[PDB]
């Protein structure tokens, strides 16, 4: 029988007000042959209506991928209602189903610290611009780095790290060409988090 | 008081 | 049928002199009815027979966890010799077959800085002292923490991270109370790599 | 002479 992946929404999409966040209900290996599936969404067990179906993909090996997308409000979200997702199928005895959520726990506010490259690193070509962000709760977050205005895409961040006082941190690492970082060019880490004032901060790393 | 990135708006209190 | 998971030894053991490296390797999903399992072994294609096999354990599930160790020289490991392990059982059509290796690829040597805590993070009761290794080919390595010969264990560190020029970067976080590190007490960050001087370095910081 | 240790543990020596 066929399964079922419930996926939360994007993180800046529930952190930013301008942007619509949506939970994605994903049914593969939906056979060739009863491909038919009823979908039934509920908050909190309230039934919602209001849900959209993207259109069939084949995927090729012999199967359908069909997906049931619902928007979520910024508010219900953040808040922590529950969805369940509940997939039926001829091909599926019983129903299936599915349920994703803000991660439980009281929410903490991360620390950003911004670490200069050390001075060993300055025999290199680049240097490395540090950003910790410690002690946040849920994980979900983002994280981007810019320089007077226009961003620098030249960067890798850490998977979220569960630290030992309950909470999570990592690191972004921008690498910059010494040059600009030697010249007293300015650098911000953008840090976007549920706890957060405004779900928002950036902070400054010059020389 | 209010915050933005990249233009978007991101929240407000 | 049964199933078969190849290990490689532990980079510790692979970076120390002192300790003594082994490839495992474990076969799940062992039947009763045939939990009889032949291995072979092969470095390199050239067979070898000195692999100890390890106490027979159930796994209170239906099936029995059958698993062949082989000792290897640190200098065949590091090198780069292709380990096959071959598992043959009644049950089941034909013998499996697994092979695994130093990650293919030129090693390069690590670099490593402390980076101090930041400035505004001293009005907290705990400051975050941070070991940047960047630059580092394959990504097998080892990481610790200490102080006067001492070794600090409050610390959590990342997984590693594929960079931009196809190295392995990684960030660990040692924390210790405000006061200790005010105090000046200088603490060190030990890393251990293939592809240093010594497989070992030790960047230090305090103030 | 020219080695590694490591917590006493002897760790190399390329030398
Ligand atoms: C026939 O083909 C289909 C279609 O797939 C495709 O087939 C061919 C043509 C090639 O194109 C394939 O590479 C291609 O995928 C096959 O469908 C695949 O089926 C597998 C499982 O059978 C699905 O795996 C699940 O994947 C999700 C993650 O998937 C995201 O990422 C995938 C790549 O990383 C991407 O391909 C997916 O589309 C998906 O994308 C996400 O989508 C949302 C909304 O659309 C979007 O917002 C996201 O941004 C986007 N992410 C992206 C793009 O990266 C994964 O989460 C599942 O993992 C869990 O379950 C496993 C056990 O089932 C467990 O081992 C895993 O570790 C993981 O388990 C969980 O761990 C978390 C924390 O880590 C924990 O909280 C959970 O509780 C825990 N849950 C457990 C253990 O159950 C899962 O593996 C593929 O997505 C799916 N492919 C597609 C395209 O959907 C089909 O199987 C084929 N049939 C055959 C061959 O017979
Ligand atoms: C009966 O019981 C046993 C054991 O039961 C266990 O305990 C009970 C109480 C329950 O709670 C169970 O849920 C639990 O499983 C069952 O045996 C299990 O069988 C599964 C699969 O059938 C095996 O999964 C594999 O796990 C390996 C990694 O396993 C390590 O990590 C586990 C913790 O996450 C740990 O339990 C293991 O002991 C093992 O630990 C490591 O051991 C080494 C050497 O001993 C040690 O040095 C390490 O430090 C240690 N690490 C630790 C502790 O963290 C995982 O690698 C496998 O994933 C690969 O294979 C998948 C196919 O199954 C594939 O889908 C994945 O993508 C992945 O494939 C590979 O990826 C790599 C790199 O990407 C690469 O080689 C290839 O691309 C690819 N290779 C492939 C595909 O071949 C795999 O998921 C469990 O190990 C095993 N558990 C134990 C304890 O042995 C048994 O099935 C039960 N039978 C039933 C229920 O019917
Ligand atoms: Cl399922």
């Amino acid at each position: 029988g066929p399964s079922v992946f419930l996926f939360p929404p994007k993180p800046k999409d529930t952190l930013m007000i301008s942007r619509t966040p949506e939970v994605t209900c994903v049914v593969v290996d939906v056979s060739h042959e009863d491909p038919e599936v009823k979908f039934n969404w509920y908050v909190d067990g309230v039934e919602v209506h209001n849900a959209k179906t993207k259109p069939r993909e084949e995927q090729y090996n012999s199967t359908y991928r069909v997906v049931s997308v619902l928007t979520v409000l910024h508010q219900d979200w953040l808040n922590g209602k529950e969805y369940k997702c509940k997939v039926s199928n001829k091909a599926l005895p019983a129903p299936i189903e599915k349920t994703i959520s803000k991660a439980k726990g009281q929410p903490r506010e991360p620390q950003v610290y911004t670490l200069p490259p050390s001075r060993d690193e300055l025999t290199k070509n680049q240097v490395s611009l540090t950003c910790l962000v410690k002690g946040f709760y849920p994980s979900d977050i983002a994280v981007e780095w810019e320089s007077n205005g226009q961003p620098e895409n030249n960067y890798k961040t850490t998977p979220p790290v569960l630290d030992s006082d309950g909470s999570f941190f990592l690191y972004s690492k921008l690498t910059v060409d010494k040059s600009r970082w030697q010249q007293g060019n300015v650098f911000s880490c953008s840090v976007m988090h549920e706890a957060l004032h405004n779900h928002y901060t950036q902070k400054s790393l010059s020389l | 008081d209010c915050a933005y990135h990249r233009g978007e708006l991101v929240w407000c209190t």
